[PDB]
C-alpha cells in the first residue's frame, strides 16, 4: 500500500513539471491557459483572491510569473528524482508481484 | 479473631485455628537491617544463625521442637514450633537459651565456627544469585546514604570485622521490652499463652532503642554491574512507592496487579488479559516478568523485574513497558481494574490464609509492631472493591507521571540505554 | 519492534540522527559537519528565491542583481545572506578539515 | 449464593479504535485545536487581510498594528 | 503552590505547547514596538519626519 | 478482504435454498469454467492471497503431503505461464478435484481471531 | 571496596529536591527557548514569502 | 603503518651503543613526560591503533587479567577527557609501570605473517 500511495505523489508532481514547462515558450496557448489555471484558485471563500496575486506575482501574468515558472521548472525534476528512490525503496521490502496474483518465493532468478 | 494485650511492656498477639495441627509461638522485635550502619553491617545476620547454631538446635530436637527465623529491613523474628499440647516448653527453651542466657551460645569456636559460615553464605549469593542481587542493588541506589539501603545480609567486607563484642552492643540495644511483640500462631489460646508468660519472669530488657538522625529519601540514579560472561540481563526499574501507614496502600497494589507476572515457558501464562503481552510476544523480548510493590516504614518502591536473553532488543521491552504506565494516568478501562480486583483478593487470600503457622507468625507480629494492631481479611477485601478508575488515574498521576526512577542490573546490559532517554518514557508529548 | 524501527523511511532516520552509537569523548571540533549541513541548506534557498528575479542575459545580468537589492522586497537581505553565507561555507570546510588533518581521520578504517 | 457463570457484554469498536478510548481522549483533542488555532495567529500576523478582521481589534495589542504614515509621505 | 502551577502548565503538552504559542503572539506585537520607539528617539532631529515639520514653520 | 466466514455464510442460504439452487449454481459452474485457472493446473485455494498472518497460520497447519503437492502445483504454473502455453489436455484438473482442501483451517483460524478480539473489548455487568 | 558503598555525589547536589518546584524551573527554560524559536521561525518564513508578492516597480504602474 | 619488528631493529641498535644510549635515552624520557597520556591514566602500548588484522590477533591471545585491566584505564581516560580535566596526581601512571605489556603478541603477530608471505612466493633451484 505504502509503495502505492509514493508513486501518486510522483504522478502529483509530473503534472505540475509539464505545465510549468509548457508555460515557458509563452505562446498564444501557454499565455491563456495560464490563466485560466492560475484563476482557479480565486475561487476559494477567504482569502482565495491573495493567493493569485502571491502565485502571479503582479495583477495578471506578466514578467514575474514566467520568469518564476522557470526556476521552479528547473526544481521539481530533482524533487521527482528524490522520490524514484523512495519509490524503490518500498518496492524492495517485499519485491514485485506476478501476472498470476501468487506468491513469487518457489521461483526466482536473478 | 486477633486478640492483642498488654503486660509490663510486652505485648501478647494470637491467631487461634482449632483446626490446626501444629501451634507456634515466638518473639518478634521492631528492628531490622535498617537499623545498623556501614561497619557493623550483618550484625543481624550472625544473630539468626546463631539461634539456628548446631547446639542450640540439637537441644530443641530433643523435645521436639523445631526452629526459625527471618531479617528484614524492619523487623526480625525468631520463632519455635512444636505440636499442640508442648507449647509450656517452647516458651521455656525461648526463654533460658535467647532471653536470658545468651553467653554459652556466644562461646568462641561457636562464634567463629558461625562466623565461617556466614561469610560462605555471602560469598555465593554475590555470584550466583542474579535476579535476587539487583533488587538489593536497587535498594542500595533508590536510598543511598540513608537507612533504607543497607543489606539484610550484610557485606562480605563488613562482616570480616565483627567481633563477639559487637553482637553484644546490638543485643543490648534492640532486644527489648518496649521493641518486641509475643506471638502465637496455630492451635493455641490467648488465654494460656498469656497466663503461661506471667507465671514465669519472661523480662527483656529494661531500655529504649536508639532513635535514628535521618530518614529515607528517595533519589532517582542508577548503578550499572555489566558482566559479559553471563548469559542473560537483569533489570530492575521503580519510582517511590508507599509506606505501610498510608491511604493509598491498597490502590498502589491493585495497580501493580493490572501487569501483574509473566513465564514465557507456561502455555496458561500467555493467555493472560494483559494488553502488554500482545507487544512483547511477536518478538521474544523477556522469559520472565513481575511488577511489585514493597512497603516500608518511611518509604516504599513501585515497578518490576525481568530477565532476557534478547540482549539486541533490550531497548524495546523498556520502551514498550513504560508505555504502559501511561495509560494508568489517562486511559485506564473499567474492565482491569474489575480484573484485577479479583486477582489481588485472591493473592491477598493465599497469603494471609496460608496453612502455615510460622508464616502467619511473621506477618502477624510486623503488623503490631507498626500500628498497633492486625487489619483482618474480611476489612480488607471491603477495602478494595471500594476502589474506583478516578481513583487509580489520582494515584497514577502523583507517582507515576513525568517522575525520577531508578534502575539497576547486571549481566550483558550493553544495549540498556541512558538515564535520560529512559526517563523520557515516563510521559507521552502526544497528550 | 518500535515503529521507528519497523518503518522502511523512518529507520533510515532512526539509523542516522536518533538511535547512532557516538563516542562520548568527542569535543566541539566534531560539530563543523553538521554546520556544513545548515550551510547547504542556506544557500539553496536563497539562491532559487533570488533566481525569480535574475537574468542571466549579458546585457541585463548586473542590473538585475542591482534590481533584487532595490525593487524585490527584503531583497537586500536574501543577497546579503547568499554572497556572505558562501563565505561562511569555506570558513567550517577549512575547519573541518584541519580537524581530520589534526586528528589522523583519514588513517587506514576510513 | 453460588455463582456458576460469568455475565457480559462486548463494547462498541471498529479495529484498535473503541469507544471508551474515544471518550477518555475527548477532552484533550480539544485542547489541540485550541493550540493549533494559538499556532496559526502567530504565523499570519504579518497578513495584511487577517489583520484588518481579527488582530485589530484586540484591545491593548491592536492599534500597535495600525500604520500612521502621512498621505503626502507615500509615493503609491 | 508549585504542585497547582505544575498541574496547570506543566502536566498536558498541549497546554504546554498552547502557552508557548500564546507567548510567542504578545512578545511579537510588544518587541516590535519597543524596538522602533528606542530607535527613533535615538536619532531624533535625523528623521524626516522631524525635519519636514522644521520646514513647516 | 472479505472474511471467508462472510462468504460461506452467503454462500450456504443460497444452496439450502431450492429456488435459488437451482438458477444461481449454474452460473457459478460456466463462471469457473471460463476463468481457466484450471487449464494452469490450479484449484481455486491455490490462488487465495497469502501475506496476511490468518493464512499465514492456516498455511502451517496443513500436513505435509498436501503441503509438497501445493508447492509443486504452484511451480509448475509459474513455468506455463512462462511460456505462452497451456498444459495439455489431459494434464488439466478436474472439477472432482478442485475440491476446498484449506478452507477448513482457514475458518478454524478465523473463528479464533475473532473471539480474542470480542474478550478484548469485554464489558463486565453487574 | 564494596560495591553497595556508592560514592560521593554532594558536591553536584541540590540541597532541597522538590519535584513540583524542580520540574517548574527546568521547563521554563526549555519553554523559553521554544518561545524565541518560534518567533524567529515566523520571521524566517515571512521574509521568504514576501520576496514573491509584488515588486515596488510594478506596484507604481497599478 | 611502521612495523614494531623494524621499529625494534633501530631502537636496539641505538641502546646498545655506549655513545648512542647517552644523548637518545635523555631526550626520549623528556619526550615521553611531554606527551602526557600517563596523566590520563594510559600506558603507551593502549594507544596503539588496533583496527589491523595483525592487532586483533594480538588483543585475542592477551591473558584475561591484562585484558580486562586494559578496558578500565581505557573508559577511565574517555570520562576523564569528557570532563575536560586530569586525573588527580596520585592515579598518574608511574615510570615502573609503563611497561610493554602487548609487545611479545605484536611481534610473534608479525613474524608469522612475515613467513606466511615468504612461504607464497617460494621458488625451488630448479
Ligand atoms: C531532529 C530531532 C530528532 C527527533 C527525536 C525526537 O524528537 O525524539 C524521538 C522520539 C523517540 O522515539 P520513540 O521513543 O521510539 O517513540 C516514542 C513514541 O513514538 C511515542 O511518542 P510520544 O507519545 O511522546 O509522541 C509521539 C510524537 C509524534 O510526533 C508527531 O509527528 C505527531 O508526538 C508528538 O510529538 C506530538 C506533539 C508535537 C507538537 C509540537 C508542534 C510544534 C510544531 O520519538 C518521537 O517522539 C518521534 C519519532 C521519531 C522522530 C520522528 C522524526 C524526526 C526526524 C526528523
Ligand atoms: C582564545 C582561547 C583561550 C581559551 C583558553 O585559554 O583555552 C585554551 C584551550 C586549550 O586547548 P585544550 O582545551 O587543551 O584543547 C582544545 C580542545 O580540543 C577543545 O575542546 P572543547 O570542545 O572543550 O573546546 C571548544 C572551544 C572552541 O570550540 C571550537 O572548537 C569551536 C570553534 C568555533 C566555531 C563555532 C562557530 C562557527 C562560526 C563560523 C566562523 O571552546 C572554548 O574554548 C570554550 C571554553 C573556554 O584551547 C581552546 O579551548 C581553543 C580555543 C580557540 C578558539
Ligand atoms: C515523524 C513523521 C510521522 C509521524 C509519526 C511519529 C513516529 C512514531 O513513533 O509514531 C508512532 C507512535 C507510536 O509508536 P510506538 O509507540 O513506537 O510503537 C507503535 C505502537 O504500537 C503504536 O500504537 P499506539 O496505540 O501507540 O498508537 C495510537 C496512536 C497512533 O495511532 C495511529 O497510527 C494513528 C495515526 C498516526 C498518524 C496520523 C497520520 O493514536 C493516536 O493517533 C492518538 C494520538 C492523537 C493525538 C495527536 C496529538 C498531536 C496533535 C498535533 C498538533 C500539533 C501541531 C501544533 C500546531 C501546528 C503549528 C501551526 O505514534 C504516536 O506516538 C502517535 C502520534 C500522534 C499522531 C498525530
Ligand atoms: C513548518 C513551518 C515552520 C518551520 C520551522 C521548523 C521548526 C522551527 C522551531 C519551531 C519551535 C516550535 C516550539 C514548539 C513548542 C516547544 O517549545 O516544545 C514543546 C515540547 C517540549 O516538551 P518536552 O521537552 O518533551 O517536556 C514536556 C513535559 N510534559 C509537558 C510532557 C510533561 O516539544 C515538543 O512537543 C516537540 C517539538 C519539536 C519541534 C522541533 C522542530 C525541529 C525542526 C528542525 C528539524 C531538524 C532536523
Ligand atoms: C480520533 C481518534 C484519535 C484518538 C483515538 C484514541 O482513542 O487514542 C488512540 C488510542 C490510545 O488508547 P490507549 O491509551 O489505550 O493506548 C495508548 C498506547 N500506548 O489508541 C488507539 O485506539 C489506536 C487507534 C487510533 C485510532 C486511529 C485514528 C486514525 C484517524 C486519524 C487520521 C486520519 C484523520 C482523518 C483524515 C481524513
Ligand atoms: C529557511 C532557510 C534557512 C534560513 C536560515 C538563516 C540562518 C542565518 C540566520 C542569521 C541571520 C538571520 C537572517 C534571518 C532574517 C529574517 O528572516 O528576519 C529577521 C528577523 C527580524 O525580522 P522581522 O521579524 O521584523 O521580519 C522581517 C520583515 N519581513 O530576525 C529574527 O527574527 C532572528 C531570528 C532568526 C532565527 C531563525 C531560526 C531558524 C528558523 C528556521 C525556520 C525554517
Ligand atoms: C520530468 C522532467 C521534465 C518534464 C516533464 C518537462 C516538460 C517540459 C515541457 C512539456 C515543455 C514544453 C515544451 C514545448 O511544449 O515545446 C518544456 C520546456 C522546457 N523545459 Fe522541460 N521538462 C522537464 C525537465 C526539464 C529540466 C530539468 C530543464 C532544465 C534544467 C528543462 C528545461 C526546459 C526548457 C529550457 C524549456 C523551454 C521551452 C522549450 O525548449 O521547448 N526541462 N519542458
Ligand atoms: C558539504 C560538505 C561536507 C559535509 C556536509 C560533511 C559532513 C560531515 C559530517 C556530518 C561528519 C560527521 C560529524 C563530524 O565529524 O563533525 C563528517 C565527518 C568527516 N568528514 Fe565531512 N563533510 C563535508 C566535507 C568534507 C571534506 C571537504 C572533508 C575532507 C577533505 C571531509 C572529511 C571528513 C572526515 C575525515 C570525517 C570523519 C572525521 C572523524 O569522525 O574523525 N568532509 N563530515
Ligand atoms: C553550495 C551552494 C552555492 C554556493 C556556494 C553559491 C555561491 C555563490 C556566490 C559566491 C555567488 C556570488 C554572490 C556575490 O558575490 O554577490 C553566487 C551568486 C548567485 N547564486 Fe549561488 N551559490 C550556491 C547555490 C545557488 C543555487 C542553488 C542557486 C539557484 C538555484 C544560486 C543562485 C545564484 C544567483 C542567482 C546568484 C546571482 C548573484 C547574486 O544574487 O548575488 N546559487 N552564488
Ligand atoms: C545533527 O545531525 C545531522 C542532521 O540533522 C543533518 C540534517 C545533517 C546534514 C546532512 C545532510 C545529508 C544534508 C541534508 C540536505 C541536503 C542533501 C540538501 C538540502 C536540500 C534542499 C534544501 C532543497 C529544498 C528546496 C526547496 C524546498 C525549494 C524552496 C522553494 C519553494 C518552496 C518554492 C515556493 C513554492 C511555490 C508553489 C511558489 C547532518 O550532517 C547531521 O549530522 C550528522
Amino acid at each position: 500500500v505504502t509503495l502505492w500511495n509514493v508513486g501518486v505523489i510522483i504522478f502529483i508532481l509530473t503534472i505540475a513539471t509539464a505545465f510549468l514547462g509548457y508555460c515557458c515558450v509563452y505562446g498564444q496557448m501557454s499565455h491563456w491557459g495560464a490563466t485560466v489555471i492560475t484563476n482557479l484558485f480565486s475561487a476559494i471563500p477567504f482569502v482565495g483572491n491573495d493567493i493569485v496575486s502571491w502565485l502571479w506575482g503582479g495583477f495578471s501574468v506578466s514578467n514575474p510569473t514566467i520568469q518564476r515558472f522557470f526556476a521552479l521548472h528547473y526544481l521539481v525534476p530533482f524533487i521527482i528524482a528524490a522520490m524514484v528512490i523512495m519509490h524503490l525503496m518500498a518496492l524492495h521490502i517485499h519485491g514485485s508481484s506476478n501476472p498470476l496474483g501468487i506468491t513469487g518465493n518457489l521461483d526466482r532468478i536473478p | 479473631a486477633e486478640v492483642t494485650q498488654l503486660s509490663n511492656g510486652i505485648v501478647v498477639a494470637t491467631e487461634h485455628n482449632p483446626s490446626a495441627h501444629t501451634a507456634s509461638v515466638g518473639v518478634v522485635f521492631g528492628s531490622g537491617a535498617a537499623n545498623e550502619n556501614p561497619y557493623n553491617n550483618g550484625v543481624s545476620n550472625l544473630w539468626k544463625n546463631i539461634f539456628l547454631s548446631k547446639e542450640n538446635s540439637a537441644v530443641a530436637a530433643k523435645e521436639g521442637l523445631a526452629l526459625s527465623s527471618n531479617i528484614s529491613r524492619d523487623f526480625q523474628s525468631y520463632i519455635v514450633s512444636s505440636l499442640p499440647g508442648s507449647t509450656d516448653k517452647s516458651l521455656d527453651f525461648l526463654n533460658q537459651s535467647f532471653i536470658q542466657q545468651k553467653a554459652n551460645l556466644l562461646s568462641s569456636s561457636n562464634f567463629e565456627a558461625t562466623k565461617k559460615s556466614v561469610l560462605k553464605q555471602v560469598q555465593d549469593f554475590e555470584e550466583n544469585d542474579h535476579p535476587n542481587r539487583v533488587l538489593e542493588h536497587l535498594h542500595s541506589t533508590a536510598f543511598q546514604n540513608t537507612p533504607l539501603s543497607l543489606p539484610t545480609r550484610g557485606t562480605l567486607e563488613s562482616l570480616e570485622n565483627l567481633v563477639v563484642a559487637d553482637l553484644e552492643s546490638f543485643a543490648n540495644n534492640h532486644f527489648l521490652n518496649s521493641n518486641a511483640v509475643v506471638v502465637g500462631t496455630g492451635n493455641i489460646k490467648h488465654e494460656d499463652l498469656v497466663n503461661s508468660i506471667e507465671s514465669k519472669n519472661l523480662s527483656l530488657q529494661t531500655g529504649t532503642k536508639p532513635v535514628l538522625k535521618k530518614k529515607a529519601a528517595f533519589l532517582g540514579s542508577e548503578v550499572r554491574l555489566r558482566d559479559d560472561t553471563l548469559p542473560k540481563a537483569w533489570i530492575s526499574l521503580a519510582v517511590e512507592g508507599e509506606p505501610v501507614n498510608s491511604p493509598n496502600y491498597f490502590v498502589a497494589k491493585l495497580a501493580a496487579q493490572i501487569f501483574g507476572s509473566y513465564n514465557a515457558f507456561e502455555p496458561a501464562s500467555r493467555l493472560q488479559g494483559i494488553k502488554l503481552l500482545d507487544n512483547i510476544q511477536e518478538y521474544q523480548l523477556c522469559d520472565n516478568f513481575n511488577h511489585f510493590s514493597l512497603s516500608y516504614k518511611d518509604s516504599g518502591l513501585w515497578g518490576f523485574s525481568t530477565a532476557t536473553r534478547n540482549v539486541t532488543m533490550i531497548d524495546d521491552l523498556i520502551h514498550f513497558t513504560l508505555k504502559q504506565w501511561n495509560r494508568l494516568t489517562i486511559s485506564v478501562t473499567d474492565t482491569e481494574v474489575e480484573r484485577a480486583k479479583s486477582l489481588l483478593k485472591l493473592q491477598l487470600g493465599q497469603l494471609y490464609e496460608s496453612g502455615n503457622p510460622v508464616n502467619d507468625a511473621n506477618l502477624l507480629g510486623a503488623e503490631v509492631l507498626i500500628k498497633g494492631s492486625k487489619l483482618s481479611l474480611g476489612e480488607a477485601f471491603k477495602k478494595i472493591d471500594a476502589i474506583t478508575v478516578k481513583d487509580v488515574k489520582a494515584w497514577a498521576g502523583k507517582r507515576l507521571w513525568d517522575q525520577d526512577i531508578a534502575i539497576a542490573g547486571t549481566g550483558q546490559i550493553e544495549g540498556l540505554l541512558d538515564y535520560m532517554r529512559i526517563r523520557s518514557d515516563m510521559s507521552m508529548m502526544r497528550w | 519492534m518500535a515503529f521507528r524501527k519497523s518503518n522502511v523511511y523512518l529507520s533510515l532516520v532512526n539509523s542516522y540522527i536518533i538511535d547512532s552509537p557516538q563516542p562520548s569523548s568527542i569535543n566541539y571540533w566534531w560539530n563543523m559537519g553538521s554546520l556544513l549541513g545548515l550551510c547547504l541548506v542556506i544557500q539553496i534557498v536563497t539562491g532559487i528565491f533570488m533566481a525569480m528575479h535574475y537574468s542571466s542575459n549579458i546585457e541585463l545580468a548586473f542590473s538585475s542583481v542591482e534590481h533584487i537589492m532595490r525593487d524585490v522586497h527584503n531583497g537586500y537581505i536574501l543577497r546579503y545572506l547568499h554572497a556572505n553565507g558562501a563565505s561562511f561555507f569555506f570558513m567550517v570546510m577549512f575547519m573541518h578539515m584541519a580537524k581530520g588533518l589534526y586528528y589522523g581521520s583519514y588513517r587506514s578504517p576510513r | 449464593a453460588y455463582t456458576s457463570h460469568l455475565s457480559s457484554k462486548t463494547g462498541l469498536h471498529f479495529g484498535r479504535l473503541s469507544l471508551r478510548s474515544l471518550t477518555a481522549y475527548a477532552p484533550n483533542l480539544m485542547l489541540w485545536g485550541g493550540a493549533s488555532m494559538l499556532g496559526l495567529f502567530v504565523f499570519t500576523e504579518g497578513w495584511p487581510k487577517f489583520q484588518d478582521t481579527l488582530y485589530k481589534k484586540i484591545p491593548l495589542l491592536g492599534p500597535t498594528l495600525e500604520d500612521h504614515t502621512p498621505p503626502e509621505d507615500k509615493p503609491n | 503552590s508549585f504542585s497547582s502551577l505544575y498541574k496547570t502548565f506543566f502536566k498536558r503538552n498541549a497546554v504546554f505547547v498552547g502557552t508557548i504559542f500564546a507567548g510567542a503572539f504578545v512578545f511579537q506585537t510588544v518587541f516590535d514596538t519597543a524596538i522602533t520607539s528606542w530607535y527613533e528617539n535615538h536619532n531624533k532631529g535625523k528623521l524626516w519626519k522631524d525635519v519636514k515639520a522644521r520646514i513647516a514653520a | 478482504p472479505q472474511s471467508f466466514t462472510s462468504i460461506a455464510r452467503i454462500g450456504d442460504y443460497i444452496l439450502k435454498s431450492p429456488v435459488l439452487s437451482k438458477l444461481c449454481v449454474p452460473v457459478a459452474n460456466q463462471f469457473i469454467n471460463l476463468a481457466g485457472y484450471k487449464k494452469l493446473g490450479l484449484k481455486f485455494d491455490d490462488l487465495i492471497a497469502e501475506e496476511n498472518p490468518i493464512m499465514q497460520t492456516a498455511l502451517r497447519r496443513l500436513p505435509e503431503d498436501e503441503s509438497y503437492a501445493r508447492a509443486y502445483r504452484i511451480i509448475r504454473a509459474h513455468q506455463t505461464e512462462l511460456t505462452h502455453h497451456l498444459l495439455p489436455r489431459n494434464e488439466w484438473i478436474k472439477a472432482q478435484e478442485d475440491v476446498p482442501y484449506l478452507l477448513p483451517y482457514i475458518l478454524e483460524a478465523e473463528a479464533a481471531a475473532k473471539e480474542k478480539d470480542e474478550l478484548d473489548n469485554i464489558e463486565v455487568s453487574k | 571496596k564494596s560495591t553497595y558503598r556508592t560514592p560521593n555525589f554532594d558536591d553536584v547536589l541540590k540541597e532541597n529536591n522538590d519535584a513540583d518546584k524542580g520540574r517548574s524551573y527546568a521547563y521554563f527554560m526549555v519553554g523559553a527557548m521554544g518561545l524565541l524559536s518560534s518567533a524567529g521561525a515566523k520571521s524566517t518564513v515571512e521574509t521568504f514569502i514576501s520576496s514573491m508578492t509584488a515588486t515596488a516597480d510594478v506596484l507604481a504602474m497599478a
